[PDB]
């Protein structure tokens, strides 16, 4: 499953709900330590709404437990991740994910 | 002056060879028969650089071509007037680009503008 | 495979120059508590997320040179098993982000008075961020060298150095027992805050290239004088002690006459009431015993120093008596004058040469005394507490003190010499002042390689800021950083601090530069000439000569250099503009020279030689070492002996070769924990092995076979398995109850020594790793070992071997496998993770440990600000611009 280490504390009081869009600027890494993607080197935080699965099962449940404003680090395992296939060319089979995520505004 | 004299006249050579060869003048602590030793080419080898810099760089071309004329040994009047005539050979060297610092710097000297 | 890039910001450190350290009876107090206030801190200035660390670090290891060190560069406090840092979710040592739990951690934020700790009597690094123990604790680290805080920063930062008393005033308050980090600091400077081996320093006219530095020791804390017991009393000196001791302790008696008080006859000594100048018999008799010491054992101290106290022509009458003078007359306690006047002789320097070293032997004596009774140094009088402002050795303590110590021995030695005796310094010797430091002790800033000029009259400047062992001038291309300059044929250049011209060899050349003297360097590639003006003036050599070298082939090319040494600053202005350039128009203008970097708007990069010992491949032509491959048999495995060509000759060269493999193998990233090969268990098997023939003749108490993980930086020649880089970052769960100990380290070997002229044979040594279960176990020609390690997951580790030879013929990888243990080619190549037939492809290479190597300095430098905020807040670090390099990952090497 996902994890909540809390790098940075958020607020606490707001949570993302269904039906709701949050804006994240995710920089993401590989479990030895490469990186594969990163919002904030392409400028632009990236938008998606807890509901139609847009991503990944894990990074869902993740950014759901999260707060507003609140940094934090997932560790999604390949099951709830890409998983056995992988991302083709990315993201080598059955790895386990690391994203330091930051959940910026929840609209 | 005196050096171009001195390179004109054999005998001044010669008699120069004969002074530092028989009174047993060093030549050497005269510097800290040998024509470097020998103070004529010193005095001008140690002045070159005041005289030189007396000209601008735009005239370096007029310079070799005095010394072109100098081959040929034009009267002082002559390479004068053949430099003379030249005045717009000298010059226009914003076109060669490489005598802009060396232009910048001497009008940068106490030297004041193109007097 | 592919070589990686990333974009990482800069990183760089700010101490203040705090050192301290343990050692024998050494003079420094162990525990120390400094505390870190953050006061604002963006979090993400640029893509990556605003670095900032709190901890401390050693002094020889901590090299943080600005731009790609290992892993993806960031070499901040505690990326190296040197340093030991801290984040406020993380305890970061060795490049490993092992996390930690405080009491609602959350990282390094505004208002978080990290309080740091050390406590070196065991040895053990704990915080306390903002009041909330951290529950993780370093441990068994290593104690050689010294210990400064450290901050490591990103631009964007903003922190208070917190140091205790009037330097920043400990918003919290220190464990009992513990101490201010204040009253660390020599009285010999200052404090401040500074980086840390830095090679250029922005100056008013331009950078500095600052060359090495030197720091304070371990050792130079502990004072190592002579003895009182090994001498003993000579005719003349006991018949002439007596008299010196009446002399002195009434001199002394005056000295601080109607000084602190006026003499009161209630006591007569040891506060300032001692006048007793007609009798200093009846004074304490250990107290008068112990100044017929003060005589006597300072004429010991001359004879275990060495002097040969003789008489010469009598003198009987020079006109010799105690002055009387109306002042400090005092006939209460003696009213014989202490001071015979002796204005009939005097002292030469030689007894100086003596005198200094003589208030040595006796200051750093008693300090040894009191280091022994319990007192340590501090920069606050601690009375009870048992601490002093000068229990220093002679070298650090202040000027004045030293004067005052100087003056006790010079009316000691006034007294004495008029005699007539031979008192006379043996001289000192000097030697090497150690091993290591052969190549630590210049740094060669040169340009890059794709500016050689090979034609035109060319001219810089380099403004030798002070008179050092610098020398700058032209130098070829291929430049070995290892070599100083011009003892090789690749350099022509100018010291200073002689005179001399240097090529193959040194010439007399010149006279020597005092400070601000510019060295302009021409070049006359035409006429192939050298000419140096040292201040405008061409210097001339011890000869009728103008230009320092003629005919200078033009060969591949020249480019301007400067070896800069110890404490060497300078300023190497090739001139982007030529108005800056100071001489140039004096002498090499009216000559046909032009300026080196007359068109290069933008400056000229430059390269200098690190002095981070990385590994290098085997030269295929070194002069001395050999490694040849050697296909394997049907009985031996493929193997890749070493040969030591040179030995039993003329440079028969003997040093520790650091060697080790290139590519390494790789643990699994989860642990397995919850004849002939039997195909099953070689198919299914983890554990791989290798090992290392050292021969005879090679002394097995000479090699030491292991791995080394990719950050091994230590060219020790010295080596031994004490001399290994560990830690224990110890994690509690609680006060109690501690619940895991990782020991990590920077290398795993054993020492052959261990295993074995009793005996003369070949000697084989096997290094068997289970990379599943992460252990690592030892065989010894067929036993088993003690010695086994237990690595953490990911690590990586490189085959090595670190061998002093004896014999042309040192030692032998011998890649093999074993009844059911895959060789290492199964590891280091993933094609062959199923192949059990021992290979070795030529991308396996032997490769030594090379001290030094070129590397780029940036074009652009952080910029970071330092001031005193305040009497009661402390200093106050500061970087605001954001800075990016992109970098380069070699992937095997862990390596940027």
């Amino acid at each position: 499953g996902v994890e909540i280490e809390t790098i940075s504390p958020g607020d606490g009081r707001t949570f993302p709900k269904k039906g709701q869009t949050c804006v994240v600027h995710y920089t993401g890494m590989l479990q030895n330590g490469k990186k594969f993607d990163s919002s904030r080197d392409r400028n632009k935080p990236f938008k998606f709404r807890i509901g139609k699965q847009e991503v990944i099962k894990g990074f869902e449940e993740g950014a759901a437990q999260m707060s507003l404003g609140q940094r934090a680090k997932l560790t999604c395992t390949p099951d709830v991740a890409y998983g056995a296939t992988g991302h083709p060319g990315v993201i080598p089979p059955n790895a386990t994910l690391i994203f330091d995520v930051e959940l910026l505004n929840l609209e | 002056e005196i050096f171009i004299y001195w390179s004109k006249s054999h005998n001044f050579k010669r008699e120069e060879q004969n002074f530092v060869v028989q009174n047993e003048i060093n030549n050497m602590s005269f510097l800290t028969y040998s024509v470097q030793t020998s103070l004529i080419v010193a005095t001008l080898k140690k002045m070159l650089p005041i005289g030189l810099n007396m000209c601008a760089p735009t005239d370096q071309d007029l310079i070799m071509l005095a010394k072109t004329r100098y081959a040929l040994k034009d009267t002082d009047e002559e390479v004068r007037e053949f430099l003379q005539n030249n005045l717009h050979l000298q010059g226009k060297v914003e076109g060669s680009p490489s005598l802009r610092w060396q232009m910048a710097l001497y009008r940068g000297l106490p030297g004041r503008e193109e007097d | 495979l592919l070589l990686q890039t990333n974009l990482i910001n800069y990183v760089t450190s700010i101490r203040p120059n705090i050192f301290v350290g343990r050692a024998e009876g050494s003079t420094q107090y162990g525990k120390w508590y400094f505390e870190v206030m953050v006061d604002e801190v963006v979090p993400f200035l640029t893509a990556q997320a605003t670095h900032l660390r709190v901890g401390w670090a050693l002094t020889e290891g901590y090299s943080p040179y600005p731009g790609g060190g290992e892993g993806w560069g960031g070499n901040g406090v505690g990326d190296d098993l040197y340093s030991y840092g801290f984040d406020g979710l993380h305890l970061w040592t060795g490049h490993v982000a092992r996390p930690v739990t405080s009491p609602g951690q959350h990282l390094l934020a505004p208002e978080d008075v990290v309080s740091c700790c050390l406590d070196l009597s065991v040895p053990s690094i704990s915080f306390r961020i903002n009041g909330c123990p951290v529950q993780g604790v370093f441990e068994a680290f290593n104690l050689d060298g010294l210990f400064f805080p450290v901050v490591s920063f990103s631009a964007g930062v903003k922190v208070r150095f917190l140091l205790g008393g009037r330097h920043g005033e400990f918003k919290f308050l220190p464990p009992p027992g513990y101490a201010p980090c204040h009253e660390a600091v020599l009285p010999r400077e200052r404090l401040r805050l500074e980086p840390i081996k830095e090679y250029r320093r922005e100056g008013p006219r331009g950078p500095h290239l600052v060359g090495p530095s030197r720091c304070l020791s371990h050792t130079d804390f502990v004072p190592c004088p002579v003895d009182t017991v090994q001498i003993v009393l000579p005719p003349h000196l006991e018949r002439i002690r007596e008299k010196l001791a009446e002399n002195i302790h009434e001199l002394w008696a005056l000295t601080r006459i109607e000084q602190g008080w006026t003499y009161g006859p209630v006591r007569d000594d040891n506060k300032r009431l001692h006048p007793c100048l007609v009798n200093f018999h009846s004074l304490p008799e250990p107290e008068r015993n112990y100044n017929l010491q003060m005589s006597g054992e300072t004429l010991k101290t001359l004879l275990a120093l060495g002097c040969h106290v003789g008489m010469a022509d009598e003198k009987a009458e020079d006109n010799l008596k105690k002055t009387k003078l109306p002042k400090t007359y005092m006939m209460s306690n003696g009213y014989k004058p202490a001071p015979l006047d002796l204005s009939h002789v005097r002292l030469t320097p030689a007894q100086t040469t003596l005198v200094d070293r003589l208030a040595e032997n006796g200051h750093n004596v008693w300090a040894r005394d009191r280091v022994a009774q319990g007192w340590s140094y501090s920069a606050v009088q601690d009375i009870p507490a048992r601490r002093n402002p000068r229990l220093v050795p002679y070298r650090l303590l202040d000027e004045a003190t030293k004067r005052s110590n100087r003056d006790s021995l010079c009316q000691a030695v006034r007294t004495l010499l008029g005699y007539g005796y031979n008192i006379e310094p043996p001289d000192q010797e000097p030697s090497q002042v150690e091993n290591q430091s052969r190549w630590d002790r210049v740094r060669i800033f040169r340009a890059e390689k794709s500016y050689t000029v090979q034609s035109g009259r060319w001219y810089f400047e380099f403004e030798a800021v002070t008179t050092g062992e610098m020398r700058v001038g032209w130098a070829r291309p291929e430049l070995r950083p290892d070599v100083e300059l011009g003892a090789d044929e690749l350099a022509y250049v100018f010291n200073g601090h002689r005179g001399q011209r240097w090529h193959l060899g040194s010439e007399p050349f010149g006279r020597p530069w005092q400070s601000g003297d510019v060295v302009g360097c021409m070049i006359d590639l035409t006429e192939n000439t050298i000419i140096f003006t040292l201040n405008g003036e061409v210097l001339m050599s011890d000869s009728g000569s103008e230009t320092a070298f003629r005919e200078i082939e033009i060969g591949d090319g020249f480019l301007p250099v400067c070896s800069l040494g110890p404490g060497q600053v300078g300023h190497l202005n090739l001139g982007q503009d030529v108005s800056s350039l100071r001489f140039f128009a004096i002498c090499g203008l009216q000559e046909g020279f032009e300026p080196f970097a007359i068109n290069m708007q933008r400056p000229v990069t430059t390269w200098f030689s690190k002095s981070l010992p990385q590994f290098e491949p085997v030269p295929p032509e070194h002069p001395h070492y050999e490694v040849a491959r050697m296909d394997g048999t049907v009985d031996t495995p493929p193997c890749l002996r070493l040969a030591h060509r040179t030995w039993g000759s003329q440079n028969s060269l003997v040093e520790m070769l650091f060697l080790r493999l290139s590519l390494p193998v790789q643990f699994h990233q989860h642990f397995r924990c919850t004849n002939r090969d039997d195909p099953e268990i070689i198919l299914n098997t983890t554990t791989y092995y290798y090992s290392v023939r050292v021969f005879a003749g090679q002394e097995p108490s000479c090699v030491w076979v292991g791995w080394v993980t990719p950050d091994y930086h230590q060219h020790d020649m010295n080596f031994d398995l004490s001399k290994v880089r560990a830690v224990t970052v110890t994690m509690g769960d609680e006060q109690g109850n501690v619940h895991s100990s990782l020991k990590c380290s920077n290398c795993y070997m054993v020492w052959g020594g261990d295993f074995v002229r009793i005996s003369h044979t070949d000697l084989v040594i096997g290094c068997l790793v289970d990379l599943a279960t992460g252990l690592m176990t030892f065989t010894a020609n067929g036993k088993e070992s003690n010695t086994f390690f237990q690595v953490e997951p990911n690590t990586k580790l490189f085959p090595a071997v670190f061998v002093l030879p004896t014999h042309q013929n040192v030692i032998q990888f011998e890649l093999g496998k074993q009844k059911n243990i895959m060789p290492l080619s199964a590891a280091m190549f993933l094609s062959e993770r199923k192949n059990p037939a021992p290979q070795c492809p030529p991308r396996l290479e032997v490769q030594m440990l090379m001290p030094v190597s070129w590397s780029r300095m940036p074009n652009h430098f952080l910029q970071v600000e330092t001031r005193r905020a305040g009497e009661r807040l402390g200093w106050a670090v500061q970087c605001q611009d954001p800075l990016t390099m992109m970098a380069l990952h070699i992937p095997e090497e862990n390596r940027c």
